[PDB]
């Protein structure tokens, strides 16, 4: 009827096919156009107006031919004077609409029956306006096909003779009007009426008489209606009612037997009561053969055990957001088919161990945001079907061992934000004791969430018994140290463990022969103890197990020492990782880097004539760096001096040594920086000893004569060993020694 | 099907080298529709969302995520 | 300090795009709505760029 072809055509109003529809704009060049038709052929057509006087309808597109359409929607339109709206629909070429929606705040007048001539065939009509406007009761005349009605014009009261020809009306929507009273004698004219939405009115004092003849009615909504209290028979004529809604009201109490005559109930909802409703009367939902869904939120303080007595059909219950301190034990005795209890946000401190005794089919339980304090052993000993469970943000401290033995149906377990520690003594931990958390029996478990607790150990069961585990959250606990066994998760199922923000101050990884583990934000100390970890962090170390887990470490930062502090783990270099040796000589700071097994001794005080007593080298260590730079030594100790005897490196630059015996040098020596000393001559026995040995020799008063001849040949060939050959000087005038021959010195 | 109309909480106006289809809040900070059952605290208000350029208009409750 | 009836996930790929999570699935607080209305989250577009994800209270002409 109307497609892309008509769209392209000029110059009337411009059309432009967008998405799958067409956005016609009249006029074609107007900023704020008079009309903005939006046509989606066969389906609907929205007419968006912007009119001053009613005479603007001329600028409508001429000869449009939209053909058949199910839904017509008019927004911001002038009521068309003394002209049927169906005229405008004819002008645009629309044929047989099923729905007309009139929704404006610029009407120009009041709605009249004449507007609705030729739209008697309608099935759905909606009229909405926030103007002050009166609606005539002769408006819906000859509307035999109207099945859905909705009017919203701040309607203060509606006279019965409106619904005269509405014989086929099944559903009524009059929310956000001002109805102060239910129209009498109306259900007789509408024998097929099923939905009766009367929310957001003023329907205060309703009464048993107000529903006489409404045995056709299934759903009645009266929420947001200031209702302070209801007569115990208000619904007594509503015999086959299935959906009530008493929400947003003002109940302080309810009469017993309130639903006694309506044993076809399928869902009652009393949500968000604008004032505190202490409790529900006895047997309020008892003896209800079809009752399923329920929603209660009125800041309830307590409940009767017989509240759901014999109502063995209930499937969902929302008792969330109340003030329940506890529950009676029998409350769910008969609720065999219950599927989802939800006691979120209460002051629940304990739930009688027999509460979920019979609730054999229970699947989702929610208990988060209460003052629960521990899981007993019988409380869940029947919930083999319970698939996912929440107790987040309570004060759980004591999960019984026998607690989770029968819950083989569980997959998602959230006990985050509690005070659970699993009571583990730290000494069984250090001694790698194979012991299980009470979650042990749940092999097929998928989600564990112990965030913001006080776990101090990665328990045995979560690595080897839970192979299906996909989601593990141990962030914000109190784990102080990891070992390579704390990263051994036997899960072939995309496991992502979160260990952020704990107390992990060290990570003991060894050199040895798919699970993601976040380790960001930790009090890691960066001493020699965490050596292999840093190598592993970079490409360096990859000791077998490494490839079977994938560490996230991008925000792991050294807390101590103050040198490396503030710096990430991939950045640092393993020679900084030193562990202070306390034994060490006075005036000398010492440390050990396990990067090269090197015992370093820094005695850079500047006041030593002797080499101070040196601590022995471990039979594991390999390097010993006696750093005695810029002092005033005099002589060196023997090679047999203990501690000293294991030295590999001897950094004595800037000292006072005048002669070096070949016995004053250590067996394990490999470096020998005797730069800047008092040495004038080195015997030929020393030079044989220096056969790899890096050596430094410059800055000494070298007496170059015939007795220096050996040394002069040493330098001349041992180029690699001596870093400062070109800097070695003579004192017989001074000239560089590398400017000398073995004959300038030797006749 | 027939009369398969869907009702949004916030009314808005979908309008248009190349033009761009946007959606813009009919009113600024108008209360949301069907918002009678949300708690007294949530105070539902209509908000304007962008993509800078308008994209759609959503109702916005005041609570936790 | 806000929550919307339909959880979505805005993005930034080449233009900023908001996108439904659970489209065609019930909205949040799907019980806080008047009775004839069925809350179901809709994926809205612009220009095919997912621009928005809002809750459409849909009224069938059946009970
Ligand atoms: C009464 O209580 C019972 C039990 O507590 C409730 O039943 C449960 O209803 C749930 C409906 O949401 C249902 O959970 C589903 O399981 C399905 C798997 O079998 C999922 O597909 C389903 O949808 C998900 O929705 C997510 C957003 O919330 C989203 O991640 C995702 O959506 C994508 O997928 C859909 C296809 O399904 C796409 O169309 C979409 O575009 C997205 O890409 C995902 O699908 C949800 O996870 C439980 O299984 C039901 N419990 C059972 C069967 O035991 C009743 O609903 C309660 N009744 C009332 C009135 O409250
Ligand atoms: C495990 O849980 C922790 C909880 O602390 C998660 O930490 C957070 O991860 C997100 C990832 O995007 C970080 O957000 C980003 O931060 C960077 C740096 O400031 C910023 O540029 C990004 O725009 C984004 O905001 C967040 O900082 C980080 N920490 C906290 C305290 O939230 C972690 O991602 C979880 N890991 C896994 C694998 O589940
Ligand atoms: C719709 O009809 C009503 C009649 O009930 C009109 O009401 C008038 O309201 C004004 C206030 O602005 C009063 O001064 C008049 O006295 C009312 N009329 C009568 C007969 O009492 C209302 O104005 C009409 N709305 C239109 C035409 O848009
Ligand atoms: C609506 O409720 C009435 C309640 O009386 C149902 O009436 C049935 O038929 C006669 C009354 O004409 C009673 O004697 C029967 O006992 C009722 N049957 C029952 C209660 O099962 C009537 O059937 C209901 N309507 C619908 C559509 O269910
Ligand atoms: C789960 O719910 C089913 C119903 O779907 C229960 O089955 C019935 O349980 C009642 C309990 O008294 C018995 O009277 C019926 O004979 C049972 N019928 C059938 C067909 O099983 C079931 O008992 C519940 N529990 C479990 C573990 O499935
Ligand atoms: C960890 O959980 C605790 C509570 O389990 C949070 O601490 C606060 O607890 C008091 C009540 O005991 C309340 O003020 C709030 O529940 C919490 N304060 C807040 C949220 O500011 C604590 O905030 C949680 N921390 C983390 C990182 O999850
Ligand atoms: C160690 O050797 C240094 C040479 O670098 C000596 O320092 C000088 O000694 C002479 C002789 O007493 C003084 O005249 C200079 O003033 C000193 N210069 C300085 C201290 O910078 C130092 O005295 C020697 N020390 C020992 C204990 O032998
Ligand atoms: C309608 O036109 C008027 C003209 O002043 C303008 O102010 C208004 O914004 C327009 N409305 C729409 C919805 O385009
Ligand atoms: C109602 O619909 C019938 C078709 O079933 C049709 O004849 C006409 O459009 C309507 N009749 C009325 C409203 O009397
Ligand atoms: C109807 O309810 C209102 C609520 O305050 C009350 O004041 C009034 O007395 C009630 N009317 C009858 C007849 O009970
Ligand atoms: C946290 O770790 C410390 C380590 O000093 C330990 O003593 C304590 O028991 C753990 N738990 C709490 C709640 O402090
Ligand atoms: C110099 O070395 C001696 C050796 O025992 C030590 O006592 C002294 O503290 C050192 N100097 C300084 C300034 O510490």
């Amino acid at each position: 009827s109307f497609g892309r072809d008509a769209c392209s055509e000029d110059g009337l109003c411009q059309c432009a096919p967008i998405m799958s529809e067409y956005e016609i704009i009249c006029p074609a060049n107007a900023e704020n156009p008079t009309f903005r038709l939006t046509i989606q052929p066969k389906d609907y057509v929205q007419i968006m107006c912007n009119l001053t006087d009613t005479t603007d309808y001329q600028q409508l597109p001429k000869k449009l031919r939209i053909g058949e359409v199910d839904r017509v929607q008019m927004r911001r339109c002038m009521l068309p004077g003394h002209t049927p709206i169906a005229s405008i629909l004819d002008y645009l070429g629309i044929v047989s609409p099923t729905t007309l929606i009139f929704e404006s705040d610029n009407l120009g007048m009041n709605i009249t029956r004449q507007h609705l001539d030729r739209l008697h065939g309608l099935k759905r009509f909606r009229f909405t306006t926030r103007r002050l406007t009166h609606i005539p009761a002769n408006l819906l005349t000859d509307m035999r096909n109207l099945s859905h009605l909705e009017l919203r014009a701040n309607i203060e009261e509606m006279p019965s003779h409106l619904f005269d020809d509405l014989e086929n009306l099944e559903s009524i929507e009059f929310g956000s009007n001002k109805l102060r009273q239910m129209p009498r004698g109306i259900f007789g004219k509408m024998p097929k009426l099923k939905q009766l939405n009367l929310w957001s009115n003023q329907l205060h004092n309703l009464t048993k008489h107000d529903f006489e003849g409404a045995t056709s009615v299934l759903g009645i909504d009266i929420h947001d209606n200031g209702i302070e209290q209801l007569p115990h028979d208000v619904f007594a004529h509503l015999t086959n009612v299935t959906d009530i809604n008493l929400s947003a009201n003002l109940f302080r109490s309810l009469p017993q037997g309130l639903f006694d005559h309506n044993k076809h109930l399928n869902e009652v909802r009393l949500m968000n009561n604008r004032v505190p409703l202490a409790t529900l009367p006895s047997r309020l939902f008892a003896n209800q053969p079809e009752l399923q869904i329920l929603r209660l939120r009125a800041e309830l303080q307590s409940l009767p055990g017989d509240l759901f007595e014999h109502s063995t059909q209930i499937t969902n219950i929302s008792l969330g957001d109340n003030l329940l301190k506890t529950l009676p034990a029998t409350l769910l005795e008969h609720q065999v088919n219950l599927l989802s209890l939800d006691l979120s946000n209460n002051r629940l401190t304990h739930l009688p161990d027999s509460l979920f005794a019979h609730t054999t089919n229970l699947t989702d339980l929610r208990l988060e945001d209460n003052l629960l304090t521990g899981i007993s052993g019988d409380i869940f000993s029947n919930l083999g079907n319970l698939v996912t469970l929440v107790m987040s943000r309570n004060r759980l401290r004591t999960i019984d061992s026998r607690a989770f033995v029968s819950t083989n149906g569980l997959r998602h377990l959230h006990l985050d934000h509690n005070d659970i520690d699993l009571q583990q003594p730290l000494l069984d931990i250090m001694l790698q004791t194979q012991i299980n958390s009470p979650f042990g029996y749940m092999h097929g478990l998928l989600t564990l969430n112990l965030r913001n607790n006080s776990i101090i150990f990665v328990y045995n069961d979560w690595k080897n018994t839970m192979l299906q585990l996909r989601e593990l959250d141990l962030s914000y606990n109190n784990i102080s140290s990891l070992g390579y066994e704390d990263l051994a998760f036997l899960s072939q199922n995309r496991l992502h463990v979160n260990m952020t923000h704990n107390k992990i101050r060290r990570i003991a990884l060894p050199e040895d022969v798919l699970v993601h583990v976040d380790l960001n934000d930790n009090p890691l100390v960066c001493d020699c103890t965490i050596l292999w970890f840093i190598q592993l962090v970079r490409g360096v170390h990859k000791p077998q197990y490494s490839r079977q887990f994938k560490l996230r470490t991008d925000r792991l930062v050294c807390s101590q020492p103050n040198v490396l502090e503030g710096t990430p783990v991939r950045q640092i270099e393993p020679q900084t990782l030193i562990c202070p040796l306390d034994k060490c000589p006075r005036g000398c700071n010492c440390h050990v880097r396990t990067y090269d097994k090197a015992l370093v001794i820094n005695c850079h005080s500047g006041n030593l004539t002797h080499v101070p007593r040196l601590p022995n080298l471990h039979k594991n260590m390999q390097l010993m760096e006696l750093h005695l730079e810029n002092n005033t030594l005099l002589r060196l100790p023997s090679a047999n001096t203990p501690g000293y005897e294991s030295v590999t490196s001897l950094h004595l630059a800037g000292n006072n040594l005048t002669s070096i015996d070949v016995d004053q040098l250590p067996t394990n020596l490999t470096h020998l920086d005797i730069s800047w000393n008092h040495l004038q001559m080195l015997n030929a026995t020393v030079l044989g000893f220096l056969n790899w040995r890096s050596v430094k020799l410059s800055g000494n008063p070298w007496m170059c004569d015939c007795t220096a001849k050996p040394l002069l040949l040493f330098t001349q060939d041992n180029f690699e060993r001596i870093g400062d050959r070109n800097e070695m000087m003579c004192v017989n005038a001074p000239t560089r020694m590398v400017e000398l021959s073995t004959n300038d010195i030797c006749p | 099907v027939g009369g398969s109309d869907e009702r949004f909480l916030c009314r808005s106006i979908r309008k248009l080298k190349q033009a761009i289809q946007i959606e813009e809040c009919e009113g600024a900070d108008q209360p949301c529709d069907f918002a009678a059952n949300f708690p007294q605290s949530y105070n539902p208000i209509c908000k304007q969302h962008y993509t800078k350029i308008p994209s759609c208009c959503k109702c916005a409750l005041k609570t936790g995520l």
